[PDB]
DNA sequence: AATACTTTTATCAACGCAA
RNA sequence: UUGCGUUGAUAAAAGUAUUGUUUUUGUACUCUAGAAGCUACAAAGAUAAGGCUUCAUGCCGAAAUCAACACCGGUGUU
């Protein structure tokens, strides 16, 4: 893991995604931003090297599960190692290709053996979101008391008003059949 | 040597307990619980039986969906144009052909409204929008309507060239089926890849419904709400498990008042009641029987001349007949075995006994011909009906409702076969034969013998309340002498059996609560000492905990938001909106009034249209809305010449966004939330580093169902978020749990002073570690009451809510068993219970 | 995962486990410390939720492997929720047992997969330690040209002065038989 | 959420007739 | 207290219809082919947050039960 401008970058877009309005993400507690300071981080101002340790692993901790805390310092280590990446395109949508090839091994390997569901993400006045990402789960990993250790978090992009089914068998056929509209 | 005195209330039970002698006062409490009230489990049903249509609604549709695509019509189902006019396509594709999705939406428009199946000052609407259906289908009056009126969904009045009157858009099954037919058979004509299983399956889909006593589930679904029972049997008639049974013989069922037994049973019963001047022998009463049976015409009083020439003096001597509303002579005859002898088809004269029990069994249960076709094969042998046999007593079952659908007799065939031979010869009536026949925990007393006998919801509650009092005060003291009590005789009757078969003597019993207020008014914590008054004619408190978890969580009404500045605000916030339905209403306009003098630009109209708000501003100023309406009609919108649309409702900014859950769409603009969400429980965390307590909120609202197994609890991850954002530190450590009405102990550590609350809710969640408390000697907490030295004084309204998070304060739970003993405990476990 | 008090005590012990001299830690050009500024830190003299960013990632990634930082956040949540956890024992002691407890679960499950080898930690000498901590990790989840997905490091606290059995079936029956002893 | 329609089983009350 | 016959209330469970709230899209109205998203109408999706397997006349989700812990329906104590 390094903490970089890559990282700020990959920071803005996926509260992009997961938050319609900023004002719940930069007033969580443990980041707690003002709007000033806001503006500063946000429009390339203040570094990123040079912050405190706890909000930045804050900031990261809101937006990432702890196991996609793992893919980022691999997809830094093929991605700083590599002249034909680099060039090409920023650092998010090489961090999207690399969780959607593990999806695949995932589907591949172990088929039947994969869970989802809905996740909700709690806000800056407490009151969550129903439905804010899809997790998907292997069930071999479980742990105890409801927490899994292999764990992703996807978000759909699909333009039919049509939701995502539920059972063990319907939710996977629709992974299945819609893996272009999920990033 | 003690005595045992109960009072029981609506809402709560005192009990008090005497020594006999020296009259001293052992104990007094009182058991405080909510009284149950019928309103909740008729929200409950309705919800459920409510969310049953929506579910087989949708599956109408994924059923569709698979036909289409088994049959190979369409492909894939992405591409289908929202914005057709359906009607449109069903009135061409009458005699056009459709090319393979306009037919899918004539064909799902149709399946999203089917009709009413009844039929087969609501009904005279329906009678009047029948008779345009021998003529056209349902779609073509649909589709005059919207090209005539505009409007075609809902209940709406309109005036024709002749008069006004109203549109309702219901029109029975059977021309929903006919029209469908229609446009099926002529794409068929057009399309050779509708086979007639296509449209067999489709009309299936169509016109399918459940009957009344079968209830939901499927072979393989095993649901315990109607039949294929989780047991892995499966009934035939969901209200054949729930007839009672006899009441000599608790393991049978009871008779079908139109079997032979039952009515044999009537008449030999109806006649040895009957003194004649000296009852009437074995021979007559055969005699009488076989007359009463094979005879076309019988009565009640082709009966009594009969039997007035059979003794051959008189009519008029007789008496012990069953007089009527109008004096008369009622008596039993075999009506249904003489309008049973009405079959052409079938034989009962050399059938069974026992098999003219079988068949008033099916023919009082099953009500509809699948029901009495279904019911003659399990139960009777296999044969012995011919179809003309099952349709002939199917019309039959039919013709005859007033007869069949009397209902059930009180006893069993079992035991009335064992008076039968009986009351032939003795001529008596039931009762003395069945007195000189005879027929009629281990320590604790136990709940469900006392329940089973009570019905009224309010006084189950509190019977089951004052039995736990008993049973702990017996537990506690010994044994008494004396249990006196305050639906009444059942329970006397209860306790009296069980110290009777436990070959102990004490006396219990009741008295009357006029005589109480005789003592009170004679003799010179208001439950507790009148139980003790109780006693002597021969404090602690108990609350009722509530901790069940799965309760209504929102609101189901879904509201919208924008985001604007009303009134004082520098920067946009979010605000939910509201709206005024019906203006012309005087609640309306009293409400629009309301909106308007306190603020003009909290409409919506007001700031995106504002030359039409110079439309509105004239009748509230020079005319108010219903004179407007019957002079010109309804008050138009603004155009440049009259074309514009009406207006019915106006929307509003109603007000600031709290606590709410964000279920926004996909492909929203705006946020869409739905509030009212309610407290459950509060979990208390101390660290020793500062040296104060924190308070967790739980709602009900924060568990979920788990998305693998289907358990109800709540993760460790989202927990931790709740404990981020309620200010815990990770590093405290977990003291207990409360629920609603715990009992909960302040005491100050510097001046050692103690009080006890009652725990409600964790109200206010803008500050932190705010309690509101509730007292524990009453219930109301009025006024502006004083409280120790640190929490401070109880507010102006009467609400208790403090900030437990001070400098000196110590808390101690308190668990209260029925009695009211109190046991204070300081630490209830290691982690605090998630899993459900 | 967290920053607080509780992880440069893991640090440090980690630190004291796998190099022999602390001048070949903190002179390391992610971390970069002087000798005046590591006895502060060392002593309790800074604070650790304050310090940057890519200094606090620096330590944690080379002392750590990408994967068990996801083992961290997860032993994290299951010791700050439960008491006896929190109030009998260390953050690091709950830790190695958490990483034990993946061990065995790991051999007892699919035992044909795992695979070990020798770990080559670099210091701030230009030379290094050859062999300082062993890696054990699964066949199935392999990145690239040498990347695991899934690893971890273990040390070894035997006292019969024996050196590692190279190859496969010998070092998972050696691993399999001194199960007891490893932390 | 909130009005229209259909059906079954059970339990109390109140009056009359045997006890 | 047991049986019978009428008329009144309550309780529990089951099968349907039409709307109400809200999101998107289309036409109409308004301002200059664009915008605005107010006021109408018509479709399609959702309707306590959610979840399951048996792949379908599919199913569950707003009631009641309540002092805890320890020792073999009973026994002990803060």
């Amino acid at each position: 893991m390094k903490i970089n401008d890559d990282i700020k970058e990959l920071i803005l877009e996926y509260m992009s995604r997961y938050f319609k309005f900023e004002n719940d993400f930069y007033k969580l507690p443990g980041i707690k931003f003002t709007d000033a300071n806001w503006q500063k981080f946000k429009n390339g101002g203040t570094d990123i090297e040079k912050m405190g340790a706890a909000r930045v692993n804050a900031m990261l901790d809101c937006l990432f599960d702890d196991f996609e805390l793992a893919m980022i310092g691999k997809a830094q280590t093929n991605y700083y190692n590599d002249n034909s990446l680099k060039m090409n395109m920023p650092f998010y949508t090489y961090y999207d290709m690399f969780k959607k090839q593990q999806l695949l091994k995932w589907l591949k390997n172990n088929r039947d053996d994969v869970i989802g569901g809905t996740g909700r993400m709690y806000t800056a006045s407490g009151n969550y979101i129903a439905n804010a990402y899809l997790e998907v789960a292997l069930e071999s990993s479980s742990l105890g008391s409801g927490s899994y250790m292999l764990q992703m978090r996807f978000k759909d992009y699909s333009k039919g008003q049509e939701p995502i089914p539920s059972g063990r068998q319907n939710r996977l056929e629709w992974i299945e059949n819609n893996l272009e509209n999920i990033r | 040597d003690l005595v045992l005195g109960l009072d029981i209330g609506i809402g709560s039970v005192g009990v008090g307990i005497l020594n006999k002698v020296t009259g001293e006062i052992i104990h007094k409490n009182s058991r405080i619980f909510p009284a149950a009230q019928a309103e909740n489990n008729l929200v409950r049903r309705t919800n459920r039986q409510g969310r049953r249509l929506t579910r087989r609604k949708k599956h109408r549709r994924v059923r569709l969906n698979r036909l289409f695509e088994e049959s190979g019509l369409i492909t894939d189902f992405t591409k289908i144009s929202i914005n057709l006019n359906p009607y449109q396509l069903r009135v061409k594709g009458l005699t056009d052909e459709l090319s393979n999705e306009e037919l899918f939406i004539a064909l799902k428009n149709m399946v999203k409204h089917r009709g009413i199946s009844y039929l087969d000052d609501y009904a005279q609407i329906v009678k009047e929008n029948s008779k345009q259906l021998e003529t056209k289908t349902p779609g073509q009056i649909q589709l005059e309507r919207y090209q005539t009126y505009g409007q075609l969904r809902g209940d709406f009045t309109v005036e024709k060239d002749g008069k006004k009157h109203r549109l309702i858009n219901v029109f029975p099954t059977s021309a929903y089926r006919s029209e469908a037919l229609r446009i099926l058979q002529t794409q068929q004509e057009f399309n050779p890849q509708i086979t007639d299983e296509f449209i067999n399956r489709y009309l299936e889909i169509l016109t399918g419904k459940r009957k009344y006593y079968h209830g939901p589930g499927n072979e393989k679904s095993r649901t315990d709400y109607g039949r294929y029972r989780t047991s892995g049997e499966t009934l035939d008639n969901i209200f054949g498990i729930l007839i009672g049974k006899c009441t000599f013989y608790p393991d049978e069922f009871r008779a079908a008042k139109a079997s032979y037994t039952a009515q044999e049973f009537n008449l030999l019963n109806d006649l040895n009641n009957l003194t004649v001047p000296k009852k009437l022998s074995k021979e007559q009463k055969n005699q009488i029987i076989n007359y009463v049976k094979n005879e076309k015409a019988m009565g009640p009083a082709k009966l009594f001349k009969y039997i007035a020439k059979l003794l051959s003096c008189d009519v008029a001597d007789i008496k012990g007949y069953r007089i009527d509303k109008s004096g008369k002579a009622e008596i039993h005859t075999f009506e249904a075995y003489r309008k049973m002898k009405t079959l052409e088809t079938l034989d009962i004269e050399q059938m069974d006994r026992e098999t003219l029990d079988k068949l008033a069994y099916v023919l009082t249960l099953n009500t509809e011909r699948e029901g009495i076709q279904e019911a003659l094969e399990h139960e009777f042998a296999d044969g012995s009906f011919s179809q003309k046999q099952v349709d002939e007593l199917v019309q039959f079952r039919k013709a005859n409702s007033s007869i069949f659908g009397k209902g059930w007799h009180n006893f069993s065939v079992k035991l009335m076969m064992e008076l039968i031979p009986e009351l032939y010869e003795t001529s008596e009536e039931q009762m003395t034969i069945l007195t000189r026949l005879g027929k009629q925990k281990t320590k604790y007393i136990d709940e469900k013998l006392l329940t089973e006998e009570i019905y009224n919801p309010v006084v189950a509650k509190s019977v089951r309340q004052a039995i736990k009092i008993v049973n702990a005060a017996i537990k506690e003291y010994g044994d008494f002498d004396n249990i006196v009590i305050e639906a009444s005789r059942v329970v006397l009757n209860a306790l009296q059996e069980h110290f009777r078969a436990h070959k102990i003597d004490t006396k219990v019993s009741v008295v009357r609560g006029q005589f109480t207020s005789q003592l009170r008014r004679h003799w010179g914590h208001h439950h507790a000492v009148d139980a003790l008054i109780i006693a002597a004619s021969s404090i602690l408190f108990s609350y009722q905990v509530d901790s069940k978890f799965n309760r209504k969580i929102s609101d189901a009404t879904i509201y919208a938001t924008r985001q604007a500045k009303v009134g004082k605000d520098k920067a946009d916030e979010t605000y939910v909106l509201g709206k005024i339905k019906d203006i012309y209403t005087q609640d309306g306009y009293d409400a629009f009034m309301k909106i308007y003098k306190k603020d003009k630009s909290k409409f919506l109209m007001y700031r995106h249209d504002p030359q039409t708000f110079e439309k509105v501003i004239e009748p509230i100023l020079e005319n108010p809305f219903l004179k407007y309406k019957e002079e010109h009609g309804y008050i138009r919108k603004y155009s440049k010449k009259g074309n514009g649309p009406e207006i019915k409702s106006l929307k509003y900014y109603d007000s600031k966004l709290g606590n709410h859950i964000d279920i926004t769409p996909k492909d929203s603009n705006n946020k869409v939330v739905l509030q009212s969400v309610s407290p459950w429980r509060a979990d208390v965390y101390f660290n020793k580093t500062t040296g104060k307590y924190e308070i967790l909120g739980l709602k009900y609202a924060d568990l979920q169902f788990e998305k693998g197994t289907g358990t109800y609890k709540i993760s460790q991850e989202k927990y931790n978020d709740i404990k981020k954002k309620e200010g815990v530190d990770s590093d405290s450590e977990f003291k207990f749990t409360l629920y609603k009405n715990d009992l909960l102990l302040v005491k100050d550590t510097e001046t050692k002073e103690q009080q006890l609350f009652r725990f409600l809710s964790r109200t206010m969640p803008k500050q932190k570690h705010y309690v509101e408390l509730k007292p524990y000697d009453k219930q109301k907490f009025e006024g502006g009451e004083a409280l120790i030295k640190v929490l401070g004084n109880v507010a102006n309204s009467g609400q208790c809510k403090k900030g437990l998070g001070k400098s000196n304060i110590s808390i101690y739970k308190v668990r209260t068993d029925v009695l009211g003993n109190q046991h204070i405990i300081k630490n209830e476990g290691d982690k605090p219970k998630l899993d459900f």
